[PDB]
């Protein structure tokens, strides 16, 4: 009885062009904790990644968040996961609202 | 429960704890005196095996005994007229449970020490016709540490009830320094109970005195620890 | 007067992946990572500068030594639930303790286990007994309330230490955790029919609560929420959604105080 | 941390009346344990109330009699006793909990004390003094008894006289209480009747002649 996780793709600070800023990928609700996360630029793995400590739910659920340094521009187009739920890694990509 | 020590001055005094479990992990050690509030002393850590003490106490005042499976002991040195009162071991299994906790008093001259006599008063003819209670008084005289414990005993049994003794001694000197005491306790009965003369009440004055080690220079006995009694018995 | 929660996770695994340790353990005191031990280590150490401050070294020793028995416990423990419901491969065993102290005045303390993410025995502090979910758990059930002083050990823990131990904590690091920063709210405009957004940013409680009224009467259950996440410097945020001419206002409580924003 | 003061001082009460006890804290903590605890004249020394900003929960002893009055904004933590009984007087103390390390080392502060009286209730006053018999023969004792609690007593005037102050009784099989004072002297003129002329004497005692 696994549940597949629930991605979320977002901007540390409003996202205005030309400026420093933290991309955020927040993945949470998954049961098995060998989880494959990646950012992606341009649909490139960004290497310069950082990221929290792995965490607990009290829903026996884990929950992370990965982050780095960028600066947007809209040319740039900004998560990749891979899990033993997943059949294939699943993409999402990034609204900017 | 409560126990009770007389020392003099310049010796070394031992204390027992008189706690629930006899072994805990982090016990605590406070004293009471009537004016002052109640103040922590220190506490022993059993993983560390080591006193944790408090500001403006010297290292070498106190130290502890750690039985194996006996309540530890606690050590006191160098007994100062200031060091007089209360002393209680505590825990902390819900709360701080404070145990029985003993008495502590010291005396700077060891001859001015006297023990007790008990005279036991019975009661008068008046009462026992215009009540239907009887009143046997206790009278304990010429003590001079304030360390002493009275109880009643009816037909060889302790009794709680209808029992008074005033909490404070009064000074048979009200002037003299270092002056010998007074107490007084009450026993009211049924005046049926009294006028049975196969009753027999007693009057047992507990007095904390010198001990076996502490040596006697004096004409008189010496004040032991010992138990002064009197006694009377039904009267119709 | 806020919801304050302490907790300590331990979580094994069987035949894991060689990258994967075994065992680990993990404290919490608002969510935020406390404490870790793991097999790899074999030793408790403070994931917080603060809590490493205000504590002595014979503490990280002792818990070490405990951890250490326990990881061996969870361990057996593990292989007697594969044995029962004769599982192999690989599956996962958790165990969530803790207490809570919340905003209303009310207290709370827990102590349940988990097998594969699903819930297996719950603790009930005040019944002092073992709500089990299955016979194999009845087995475990009947086999740990035989022992009556173990079960008066954690209840009197839940009940007198954990709470004792987050006064502590809270106040030790008492700057990151009791510390407030307001949120920061704007309103957005923009598929022909769009809606204008509610958002709010910065603020370090979590606790938030977003409406949109119009004139002082609320929407019926129009306002498509969104939810709260970290922004990763220590604060969160978070975003809501609601042609006529019509004056609307948003609504946003935080910790202590409501604010309202108007168009 | 730094200090805790009681500021109501001692006080002697009548059974049945209510009484409250003062008591404030001086503390960083934002959620602090607070402890009521209370020695009696025996020396023991027993838990009586505990409480914080959101709970409070007391001993089993108190049974419904113990409440306590914690107002966060005055730092107040008062005790109320709705009911008093002559159980009860003792002298009360107020305490706060430091923690330092492990729970199991906190440290609790108290105040100076507060030293509660409970006089009991004497329905029908019987105010007398009786000569007491000398069993085995070098005092004569004097004895008053059965007067209300309104009746303060005083020391004497000759200091070769000895007086004791008050003391209650309660016979537990009879549930009945009694008020009692006792004086000597060694003088050959020291009689009942001058035995507390320094007092203040109800002006209905009794005061029988030689039978």
């Amino acid at each position: 009885i696994q549940r597949t996780p629930k991605i979320q793709v977002y901007s540390r600070h409003p996202a205005e062009n030309g400026k420093s800023n933290f991309l955020n990928c927040y993945v949470s609700g998954f049961h098995p904790s060998d989880i494959e996360v990646d950012l992606l630029k341009n649909g490139e793995r960004i290497e310069k990644v950082e990221h929290s400590d792995l965490s607990f739910s009290k829903d026996w659920s884990f929950y992370l968040l990965y982050y780095t340094e960028f600066t947007p521009t809209e040319k740039d187009e900004y998560c990749r996961v891979n899990h033993v739920t997943l059949s294939q890694p699943k993409i999402v990509k990034w609204d900017r609202d | 429960r409560t126990k009770s020590v007389t020392r003099p001055t310049g010796s070394s005094a031992v204390i027992t704890c008189d706690l629930p479990v006899e072994n805990a992990v982090y016990t605590h050690w406070y004293l009471h005196q009537e004016g002052k509030a109640p103040q922590r002393l220190l506490y022993y850590d059993s993983y560390n095996s080591r006193v944790v003490l408090e500001s403006g106490i010297s290292r070498e005042k106190y130290h502890t005994y750690a039985s194996t499976g006996k309540s530890l002991k606690f050590i006191l040195e160098n007994l100062i007229e200031r060091d007089s009162g209360v002393y209680y071991c505590a825990t902390w299994d819900y709360k701080k449970l404070f145990g029985s906790g003993t008495t502590l008093v010291v005396t700077e001259d060891l001859k001015n020490v006297f023990p007790p006599e008990v005279a036991v008063f019975e009661p008068s003819e008046a009462e026992i016709s215009h009540t239907q209670k009887a009143t046997l008084v206790c009278l304990a005289t010429g003590f001079y540490p304030d360390h002493v414990e009275l109880s009643w005993w009816v037909n060889g049994k302790e009794v709680h009830s209808g029992v008074c003794t005033d909490p404070q001694p009064l000074k048979e000197q009200p002037a003299l320094n270092d002056s010998r005491y007074a107490l007084s306790s009450r026993l009211r009965v049924s005046a049926t109970f009294w006028q049975n003369p196969r009753n027999h009440f007693r009057c047992q004055v507990q007095f904390y005195g010198l001990s076996e080690n502490d040596e006697w220079t004096q004409d008189r006995a010496k004040p032991v620890t010992q138990i002064v009694s009197a006694e009377a018995w039904g009267r119709a | 007067m806020r919801t304050h929660s302490l907790r300590y996770f331990r979580l094994g695994v069987s035949d894991p992946i060689h990258g994967v340790p075994e065992f680990i353990s993990v404290g919490y005191v608002d969510s935020h990572p406390i404490t870790t031990y793991d097999s790899v280590t074999r030793q408790k150490e403070p994931r917080a500068p603060w809590m490493a401050e205000n504590l002595a070294p014979d503490h990280w020793e002792r818990y070490t030594q405990l951890l250490r028995g326990w990881q061996q416990m969870f361990k057996v423990e593990l292989k007697r639930l594969q044995r029962h419901y004769n599982h192999s491969g690989s599956h996962t065993y958790q165990r969530m303790i803790g207490c809570e102290l919340l905003e209303d005045g009310s207290t709370t303390g827990f102590l349940q286990y988990a097998y594969d993410g699903q819930d297996f025995l719950i603790f009930n502090k005040d019944t002092l007994s073992w709500l089990a979910v299955d016979n194999v758990a009845h087995t475990i059930k009947q086999a740990w309330e035989a022992n009556q002083h173990e079960l008066l050990y954690q209840k009197n823990w839940l009940e007198e230490e954990c709470i004792a131990w987050l006064k502590r904590f809270l106040e030790y690091g008492k700057d990151t955790l009791q510390r407030t920063e307001p949120p920061l709210v704007r309103v957005n405009r923009k598929p022909g029919v769009t809606a204008l957004f509610c958002k709010a940013h910065g603020f370090y409680p979590p606790e938030i609560y977003m409406t949109w009224m119009k004139n002082g009467e609320e929407i019926v259950q129009e306002i498509d929420y969104g939810d709260i996440l970290p922004s990763g410097d220590g604060t969160y945020q978070a975003w809501a959604s609601i042609q006529s001419s019509n004056l609307y206002s948003c609504h946003v409580e935080h910790s202590g105080v409501h604010m309202v924003l108007q168009v | 941390s730094d200090k805790v003061t009681q500021s109501s001082p001692d006080q002697t009460v009548a059974s049945g009346s209510e009484v409250v006890l003062l008591c404030t804290y001086d503390t960083v903590y934002s959620n602090p344990d607070l402890f009521w605890y209370r020695i009696r004249p025996d020396y023991s020394f027993q838990f009586v109330f505990y409480g914080d900003n959101s709970r409070s929960e007391g001993a089993d002893f108190t049974q419904g009699r113990f409440s306590v009055k914690h107002i966060l904004t005055q730092k107040a933590f008062h005790l109320v006793i709705s009911p008093v009984r002559t159980e009860d007087s003792a002298t009360y103390y107020c305490a706060t909990r430091l923690w330092l390390g492990d729970p199991h080392t906190d440290k609790l502060i108290f105040g100076k004390g507060t030293r509660v009286t409970v006089e009991p209730n004497i329905q029908n006053p019987d105010p007398a003094v009786y000569q007491l018999r000398d069993s085995k023969s070098d005092k004569s004792v004097c004895l008053f008894t059965d007067f209300d609690s309104q009746t303060n007593v005083s020391q004497s005037k000759d200091s070769d006289v000895y007086i004791t102050d008050k003391c209650v009784l309660d016979m537990r099989s009879m549930d009945f209480k009694s008020n009692s004072a006792v004086a000597w002297s060694n003088k050959s003129d020291f009689a009942c009747a001058n035995a507390f002329n320094n007092s203040i004497i109800p002006e209905d005692t009794f005061f029988p002649s030689p039978e």
